[PDB]
């Protein structure tokens, strides 16, 4: 599938293998991967995510199709719920025949994703979720009301 | 209309310019209305009809 | 090691696993990978590479240390000799605490690499190497004599 | 001095401004001198001494 929403930590080994096999089956020459890994900050146990799935799907589908028009396959996976320290919460791949478009979409996608994907992050501390307000990004049209 | 609250917002979804004023009187939302974007039927806006669902989206941080 | 020169095709599975383990052991949160895969063009059997190893080492060591100053681990591996269609010939990783510097070095490195790494590419056709003149990039100070 | 030829260049390395003129008279090099960069002792240049090694580097294409 183009967008994968996974409960808990991503199986990056399995995802990376599948993506590469696709790269080879499509005779691709360039393969760009990003993996977001939960790191230990202070003494958190990990992170937790909420996802607006319907909007995430449509938002991402526009990026997937913009990529396809340029000969690039763009796919992603993201965790839902708890992800512990050392585990992966987000992964994306941009691959194609040539490195130039693949690398450009990769950069552009990741930046857009950070600021616009409808996903909410919480620090896991003491088995409690603390919303990460200071680090968060207002969506377009914030403060409408 | 239905009103749904995503992410950190505490309020439970319910079914109650005249949408603004009513949400502006709920105190669990004073923290939020200044920074929340809105989706009408899963589409961000910046008209209304029966069964319309309105979603409040606080600042995001995927990754 | 920081730079790996491998005879033949890269074992990307093994390299990616090792790099990730390092990412986790260093409590990194961002992991960027590029893999260059030999694709079938026309009816070539694959590609073959010559490497100026001493100069490649020093050239790359400057990039590794520029990366380190920014809190980013930058490593690479590249094939020497024959690499068949479907096999990987080049791999690099840029990883660190934060995505911003890691992604910037990744972009900048790959572009510099393409134009400046002392490596020569040949198409493998009929068991013969054909130099890829048209696609190649003159080094700084070309035509000195 | 030693002269080494990297990549596509056919010539075998040997041990023979006065380096330019001599390479400029070898015909296996007419194809090459216009586009080759030069490293003196593994360092690109754009003086000489005994045991100096001079390396010719044709256009590159790693990846």
């Amino acid at each position: 599938a183009v967008l994968k929403i996974i409960q808990g930590a991503l199986d990056t080994r399995e995802l990376l293998k599948a993506y590469q096999e696709e790269a080879c089956a499509k005779n691709f020459g360039a393969f760009c991967v990003f993996v977001g890994i939960v790191r230990k900050e202070d003494n958190i146990q990990g992170l937790s995510f909420d996802i607006y799935e319907a909007l995430l799907k449509t938002w991402f589908e526009k990026w997937h199709h913009k990529a396809k028009d340029l000969g690039v396959v763009l796919k992603m996976a993201h965790s839902l719920g708890d992800v512990l320290i050392g585990q992966s919460s987000f992964l994306c791949v941009s691959m194609g025949k040539n490195r130039k478009n693949a690398l450009e979409l990769y950069e552009n996608f990741i930046e857009d994703f950070k600021h616009n994907a409808p996903i909410w992050k919480y620090d896991l501390i003491h088995n409690k979720r603390i919303y990460a307000k200071e680090r968060s990004h207002p969506l377009k049209g914030s403060g409408l009301l | 209309v239905e009103v749904r609250f995503f992410g950190p917002i505490k309020e439970e979804n319910f079914f109650i310019k005249e949408l603004r004023a009513i949400l502006q009187e709920k105190e669990g939302l004073k923290e939020w209305l200044g920074v929340c974007a809105i989706a009408l039927n899963d589409h961000l806006i910046d008209p209304l009809k029966d069964g319309d669902v309105i979603s409040l989206l606080p600042p995001v941080c995927g990754g």
